[PDB]
């Protein structure tokens, strides 16, 4: 078998920079390699084949070189649209094998989150459970802290967070924090607040609602 | 417009057989080669096998031993994959993809959108969709809660509303069921006039749920 070792596993770069991804084959593969771009939530698309032949229709900002065991994909003039994971594929010998992929992220100016809080649906509360959601919209950098406070007492253990992939347009992230409670414990308290701390905010932003 | 589309996602019981189909449009499967590839976070991309219709010749990744077979249907422009004795290790996004072979070089020029297949000893369950009621820009969304397996598709107003939509990755609950939210930011001007419905599609369960989101009132 042929083993493809790809590096780096992930990288961060600024708009207009030049980024290079490398795949190393376990032995010479005589340029029988192709590269692919996979944008978030999408399927891979062809970029280069035969190590250095650019697919007609793909931007000239992509370039491929290599011989023997070492092959490179170079991406010049990095744009926000290029946020994706890039893979190699060797067609030298079956079974065809892929590199582990390089996750390419974009560095941009700091952007603060727009914070929103959502109380539980009346529909779900009839079923006996209550979900309170806190939304942090279009912020950068990815790092952020979200702390729940019920009756302004810190709450922990009953929340799970989920974060989107980097936006292809503004290179920002969005985050959801979901606090889930029984209706009984939900009705035990009155104030529900989401305290958010982030680079782009002067001070921690707190959004709250009162039950009733 | 060469296009490829895999069968809809679903659940495959443990030890039973995983079956998928790719519907090809814009090109005849009577030329070039036709592959099945799967993708997992930890294993990356895995080539399963290739298929050449004219001669019905088939080349498989040995790692699948003899669990796999790939066949075609030249008048329907479909080719299929079957993987017997399915196991939790076969949960993955499966891609159908065309492979071109010019001289010594082979590459995958057209991929399908991919379809998630989940191997599980449990049963499907449709999602409960609850509104995320809003309150110069407001935010509203839908809470797609308690469903199995992944995935759910979410649109807004049957695709009319696109800009500003964020469908978050699903979270695994202690329930064993998945839950996610989909949000959209709109002008606060339009909350009382414009209607907002999230179209949730849970293909594993053949369950579509449509829910309108309005500001709660007194
Ligand atoms: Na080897
Ligand atoms: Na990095
Ligand atoms: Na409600
Ligand atoms: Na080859
Ligand atoms: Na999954
Ligand atoms: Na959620």
């Amino acid at each position: 078998d042929i083993q493809m070792t790809q590096s780096p596993s992930s990288l961060s770069a600024s708009v207009g920079d030049t980024v290079t991804v490398t795949c190393r084959a376990s032995q010479g593969i005589d340029k029988e390699l192709s590269w692919y771009q996979q944008k978030p939530g999408q399927a891979p698309t062809l970029l280069i084949y035969a190590a250095s032949t650019l697919q007609t229709g793909v931007s000239s900002r992509f370039s491929g070189s290599g011989s023997g065991t070492d092959y490179t994909l170079t991406l010049t003039g990095l744009q926000p649209e290029d946020v994706a994971t890039y893979f190699c594929l060797q067609d030298y010998s079956t079974p065809y094998t892929f590199g582990q992929g390089t996750k390419v992220e974009i560095k941009r100016t700091v952007a603060a989150p727009s914070v929103f809080i959502f109380p539980p649906s009346d529909e779900q509360l009839k079923s006996g459970t209550a979900s309170v959601v806190c939304l942090l919209n279009n912020f950068y950098p990815r790092e952020a802290k979200v702390q729940w406070k019920v009756d302004n007492a810190l709450q922990s253990g009953n929340s799970q967070e989920s974060v989107t992939e980097q936006d292809s347009k503004d290179s920002t992230y969005s985050l959801s924090s979901t606090l889930t409670l029984s209706k009984a414990d939900y009705e035990k308290h009155k104030v529900y607040a989401c305290e958010v701390t982030h680079q782009g905010l002067s001070s921690p932003v707190t959004k709250s609602f009162n039950r009733g | 417009q060469v296009q490829l589309q895999e069968s809809g996602p679903g659940l495959v019981k443990a030890s039973e057989t995983l079956s998928l189909t790719c519907a090809v449009s814009g090109a005849s499967i009577n030329t070039d080669y036709w592959n099945w590839i799967r993708q997992t976070p930890g294993k990356g991309l895995e080539w399963i096998g290739r298929f050449y219709v004219p001669t019905e010749r088939t080349e498989y990744n040995p790692s699948f031993m003899n669990r796999v077979t790939i066949s075609g249907d030249t008048s329907k422009n479909h080719f299929s994959l079957r993987l017997t004795s399915a196991t939790a290790a076969d949960t993955a996004v499966y891609f159908c993809a065309r492979g071109l072979w010019r001289g010594y070089f082979f590459w995958v020029d057209v991929w399908g959108p991919g379809v998630l297949v989940t191997v599980s000893s449990a049963s499907t369950k449709g999602p409960s969709v609850f509104p995320l009621a809003p309150s110069g820009t407001a935010a509203l969304g839908c809470l797609v809660k308690d469903y199995f397996p992944e995935p759910v598709t979410v649109s807004w107003n049957s695709g009319a509303l696109t800009s500003g939509v964020h469908t978050f990755p699903a979270v695994l609950q202690s329930s064993g069921l998945y839950s996610l939210s989909s949000v959209v930011t709109v002008p606060s001007s339009s909350l009382g006039t414009q209607t907002y419905i999230c179209n949730v599609n849970h293909k594993p369960s053949n369950t579509k749920v449509d829910k309108r989101v309005e500001p709660k009132s007194c």
